[PDB]
């Protein structure tokens, strides 16, 4: 990987209806 | 007509427009379409040909270019994981070939130690 490697983006937080 | 989201699930869009999936029953979210688990191969072994297994994505970023996202391990990488997998399988068989060579070599040494011990037991015995 490079030094500016795009880090893992977790899915958005859970949110009720 | 498509297939429905399983019960308890909802689809939504992040700020950047990327689709994600909401599991209200377990109060979590996922980048992985819950219907993928019925279609996609589970591991790189089950793939044919170019398909990515469950929880893997292609992505792009102007800084880095094309890369791969693994939602299973929550990591990202540049290297094509299908290529990496084929490479890993060859390395493992190589490794097994090498430890077989080393095991054989060490047993040859043991065998020779044992014939030296036989000679010494012979000497000790023929001293009567």
């Amino acid at each position: 990987r490079p030094k500016n490697m795009t880090p893992y983006r977790s899915p958005p937080p859970y949110v009720p209806p | 007509f498509e297939l429905p989201l399983p019960e308890g699930w909802e689809e939504a869009r992040d700020f950047d427009g990327k689709v994600y999936y909401i599991d209200h029953r377990n109060r979590t979210t996922s980048w992985i379409d819950p219907r993928d688990r019925y279609t996609k191969p589970l591991t790189f072994a089950d793939c044919i040909s170019d398909e990515l297994p469950l929880g893997w994505e292609e992505a792009y970023d102007p800084q880095v270019g094309d890369y791969f996202i693994d939602h299973n391990t929550k990591t990202t990488q540049i290297e094509d994981p299908r290529v990496q997998w084929r490479r890993e399988q060859e390395h493992m068989l190589k490794d097994y070939l090498v430890v077989a060579q080393e095991a054989l070599s060490a047993q040859k040494e043991i065998y020779q130690v044992k014939q030296q011990r036989l000679e010494l037991a012979q000497q000790e015995y023929q001293q009567l």
